[PDB]
Parts: structure tokens; sequence; C-alpha cells
């Protein structure tokens, strides 16, 4: 041939139980809002009811994991204490 | 001369007073002359110039400035006289630098002036005003003052860290690295805003990391601990957060590499460098986009999966363009090329086939739209007598029925000849800075609601602006408090009864979880 690859450098990316199709906290999607929304908009102030990324790099609705603050504190799919660092998707 | 005359007037009205008179009345006296003559030209000055406080500024004599320092200590609003002046030709000189008219501008030659005049204002402070307090306020203040202005200032100072991180090709010493780092790291002292700083210097990290590696090797410590030092253990955290991810990515190689000796089945894992990031910490560029994979590439990635699948199970990876690099040996020698996971598709469809066009790439590709065109021309158009890839039809703007060709181009006088279109003059379009610009909008609209939830579940209740105050002090230091976004998203959270804080029932908010 007249190109042939020797090396590459790929950077591969990675994520844990955050089972991208569905919340492990209320169970309804990782659209179709929460269990706290119920409807895509109804009050959703601006559609702030957004998801929310672990450094465990599991993900749950903000909302979701923020109730779940307010009871326990340890992410419920390990046990780490969880941290609230990337956001969105 | 008038500094000079005054002061051996002073002189002699000293000495006059200590033998002809009683030195007893020295108080009137000084009272009488200093009151009348430095007050009532205090203002003669201010207004002046001819060789003048903002005339010397410019000039340099500094002599001129410790003599009226030490002349204008007696008389009383003196030294406020002076600070007022001294703030109106700095301000001048930084609205003068912070201009955005010249599009185009060198921006670490703007900071590097920037540096300057700081330098020059801070020498003539420490050596005319020995350090005092009053006018390290005011040019404090004057700094916090126009510092603010532009929405690219601190995207500006990251860019300057990056160019002087990159490489201490300037400066291979220790000494003046660490007099600029200092001075790069005061200069960031009187800035606002730095939730913007945070980012683009989290994303610069990812442009040094995720690139050619022996930078510097040594300096990272030394950013990470300015950076502890300067704004505190806060994103501190994720800046730690991103080098473990690094380091821990480098063990992962070294494990990859024995389990792929550990196989060797198919020609596609001759040469390997696989990382392993996380999304917590490294966010997505554009898309995460889902083109083809030459074959041994192809080989590769499959390999890598299942091993990632069989002994890391738990997690499931997921496949990308808009990141790393290749070697791609070319062959009269044998001079290997660089691509950077663009264009080895197109390449190696032209491996499979020559004689393809931007229909060829854009039919059986399955090729996104921006990245395409990106490499398309980085590849093609605006290439200097180093091109790997050319055409007949010889344009500036894309068409469709185009043929591409190749080159020798021997100009390459080594075998590693790499092809940097990426990483260009900084442009910093439009549709990057208002994605970038909505995304650390977020970010503060996340972080208020954060800092609310964590700080007022141990605190009092509010009544109309309470506790506002409070959560826009504990902000201060982090941006501004943007009155009408915090009062419209305060109000928000009042859907379901955890914290309401009803604008009717704010007679007592509800203390529970
Ligand atoms: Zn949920
Ligand atoms: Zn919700
Ligand atoms: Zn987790």
């Amino acid at each position: 041939k007249r190109f042939e690859v020797k090396k590459w450098n790929a950077v591969a990316l990675w994520a844990w139980d955050i089972v991208v199709d569905n919340c492990a906290i209320c169970r309804n999607h990782i659209m179709d809002l929460c269990i706290e929304c119920q409807a895509n908009q109804a009050s959703a102030t601006s559609e702030e009811c957004t998801v929310a990324w672990g450094v465990c790099n599991h993900a749950f609705h903000f909302h979701c994991i923020s109730r779940w603050l307010k009871t326990r504190q340890v992410c419920p799919l390990d046990n780490r204490e969880w941290e609230f660092q990337k956001y969105g998707h | 001369v008038y500094i000079k005359k005054v002061e051996a007037r002073i002189n002699e009205e000293i000495e006059r007073v200590m033998h002809c008179l009683d030195k007893s009345t020295e108080e009137p006296i000084v009272k009488v002359v200093e009151r009348e003559l430095i007050s009532k030209h205090m203002k003669t000055i201010v207004e002046m110039e001819n060789s003048g406080l903002v005339h010397m500024l410019k000039n340099g004599k500094t002599e001129d400035l410790g003599c009226m320092y030490k002349l204008f200590s007696r008389v009383p609003n003196g030294l406020k006289t002076m600070c007022e002046c001294m703030s109106s030709y700095l301000r001048e000189q930084g609205k003068a630098l912070v201009s955005e008219e010249g599009e185009g501008k060198n921006p670490v030659d703007y900071i590097q002036g920037l540096l300057d005049l700081k330098s020059r204002f801070d020498r003539f402070l420490l050596e005319s005003f020995n350090n005092d307090r009053l006018f390290k306020q005011t040019i404090a203040g004057d700094f916090e003052y126009f510092l603010n202005l532009n929405s690219r200032s601190p995207e500006y100072l990251s860019l300057f860290i990056d160019d002087k991180l990159k490489k201490g090709v300037k400066g291979l010493t220790e000494q003046e690295v660490e007099t600029i780092l200092d001075k790069a790291m005061v200069l960031f002292r009187f800035m606002q805003e730095k939730d913007v700083f945070e980012r683009y210097y989290k994303q610069h990290l990812a442009r040094r990391l995720l690139t050619n590696k022996s930078v510097s090797d040594d300096s990272e410590k030394n950013m990470i601990s300015k950076l502890k030092t300067e704004c505190g253990c806060q994103f501190t955290s994720k800046l730690e957060g991103m080098f473990r991810d690094m380091s821990i990515s480098n063990t992962t190689m070294d494990e990859f590499r024995q389990h792929l000796q550990a196989t060797g089945v198919s020609l596609g894992g001759v040469d390997l460098t696989v990382r392993v990031l996380t999304t917590g910490y490294w966010p997505t560029q554009s898309a995460t986009p889902k083109c083809n994979i030459p074959p041994a590439p192809r080989h590769a990635f499959e390999i890598f999966r299942r091993f990632y699948l069989a002994k890391h199970s738990g997690r499931q990876l997921t496949l990308q363009h808009h990141m790393g690099s290749a070697d791609l040996n070319a062959t009269t020698r044998k001079h290997i090329l660089q691509v950077s996971t663009f264009q080895m598709t197109i390449l190696m469809l032209f491996n499979n086939r020559e004689k393809y066009t931007f229909e060829e790439i854009q039919q059986e590709t399955d090729i996104p739209e921006r990245e395409l065109v990106r490499a398309l021309q980085s590849l093609a158009c605006g290439k200097p007598t180093q091109r790997v890839l050319t055409k007949e039809p010889k344009s500036k703007e894309i068409e469709n029925g185009h043929i591409f060709t190749v080159n020798d181009q021997f100009t390459s006088k080594l075998h590693r000849v790499k092809i940097q279109t990426v990483a260009a003059k900084q442009g910093e379009s439009d549709p990057e800075r208002k994605e970038t610009r909505q995304k650390v909008d977020d970010d503060r609209k996340h972080e208020i609601e954060a800092a609310i939830v964590r700080i007022m579940k141990s605190r009092k209740k509010m009544q109309h602006n309470v506790l506002v105050a409070e959560v826009t002090q504990q902000l201060k230091a982090r941006f501004l408090p943007s009155p009408v976004v915090i009062k419209k998203r305060i109000e928000g959270l009042i859907e379901r009864e955890y914290l309401a804080r009803t604008p009717e029932d704010r007679k007592v908010y509800t203390y529970v979880a």
C-alpha cells in the first residue's frame, strides 16, 4: 500500500452504570423529566431540571440526586461519597 | 524646579526659626507655609503638566516622584490628590490598552504589555512611595476597575499562561519563569469573573495534556500550588482530578501494553497508545461523532474494547474522533506523516481507492458537518509548500466535484513530518464563544443553587432581601452578583415544599429536608 498506519493514540472515554436511557433514583429516562417533574414542562422553570454528573461518573436527574442528599449522601450505585463536577451531558 | 525651590524654602525657614527666631514657634510657621503654599498649589499641579505628574509618569523620572512623595507627606489630603490623578492616568492607559479596536492583535503581546505597565507602576511605587498602603489600594481598585471589561480578559490571560506553559523556550532558566509566573498571578489577583478563567484554564489543560507530552513535566506542580495559594481549594480539586486522570491513564497504557503482548492476533495493534479518561472531568468537544475507522485501527479498537469488557467489566466505552493523533507511515524515502484523528478516514478511503471527491467522502463515510469541512480545508486549503493532498480545481472555496491527488514535497528534511494546521492563531469565533458563554452561564446558575442549598440549611430565613446579600457576599470573589438572575432563580424552586421560600409566606421557611 501507499499509506500504512504505524501508531495510534485514541483516547477512550468510559461511563459507569449511568444507563443512558434511565435514572437509577427515580426510574423514568435519561430525559422525559423526573418523578418530581412529571410532564416535560409542567412548570420546569425554563427546563432547569437537568442531568447531574458525579465524579464516580454515574448520572441522575439533578433533582433526584439533590433530594437524595437531604436523606443520604454516598451515591446509591457504589459507596463513594460522590461529588458535583460535570453537569448537563 | 518648584518642588526643589519649595524644599529649599522649607529648609531655610527651619534654620531661620531655629536660630534668629524662637524654636518653640516652629509649629505655626510650618502651619502657615505648608498649609497655604502646598494646599493652594496642590490644585494648580493636579491641574497642570509640563513635566508634571502625568508627564513624569510616562517619562519615568523616579527622583521627582520620590521628591514629591516626601514633600506631600506633610500636607493633609495631598496623598489623596496625587492618588486620584495617578489613578486617572492609569485608567486612561488601561482603557487605551484594553481597547477592542484593531481585531487580530496578539494576546500574548497584550498581556506582556499589561505586565510591563503594572511592573513599572509597582516599581515606581516601591521606590518612591516605599510600599505605601494608600497607593497600593488605589492601584488595586484601579486594576479591579478596567480588568472587568472585555468578555475576553480572563480568556486572554489563560491563553497567555498556556503560551508560557507549553514550552519555556524564552527564559530557559527557572528564575525568570518564577518571576513571570508571580507577576501573572499578581495580575490575576486584581481580576473578577474567575469562572470563565477556570473554564478556559481547564480547556487549556485538556489541550496541552491530550497532545504531544513532555512539555515541562515539572511546572504543573508549581501551577497547581499557585492555584491553591491564589484562588483556594475549590477548582484546584477538579485540577487534581484531571492530573490524576492523566497519570492513571499512563499506568493504564502500560497495563494495555502487557495485555496486548498477551494475544497478538491481527496486524492492527502494531503500536497502540490508548488513553482512558472520565466524563466527570473531561467534557464533550462538540458532539462525540460516530465516523468510520480504518481497518487496522478497527482491529485495534476491537481488541481494546474486548479487553476492557472482559477484564474491566461494569462499564462500556464510546467511540469518537475529535481527539488524539496518529503517525501515518508514508513512502525516495519513507517519511512518516501525522494525522490528528481527522484525516485518517479520508486517507484510508484514498488508500482503498484514489480519485475521490466530496461526494465520495460524504456518501460512503457517514461523516458529520463542521469537522468534515474543517479537516477538508486543513488538508487542501491554506497549505504551504508541504501539500500532502492536492487537487486539480485550485480554488479557495470548497466545491463538490473536485478530484484529490497527492504530491511528494521533498522539503521535509526528516522522516517525521507533521501537519499542524490545528491550533492556529487564536480567533475565538462567534459560535464557540457563544456556546462556552452559555456553558459558563449554566455553570453559574447551578453553582448558585448548590451554594444556596448548602448554606441556607444552617442559617436563618429572609423576609425580602436578607439572605441574598449573604449569598452575594459568598460569591463576591467568584463573579458578579447578577441580581436579576438570582432573583429569577430563587423563585423557581418553590414548585415543591422543600425550602419553599414563598413570596406570600416569607415569615417562616421550612427548616426541613
Ligand atoms: Zn431521576
Ligand atoms: Zn425534576
Ligand atoms: Zn457512583
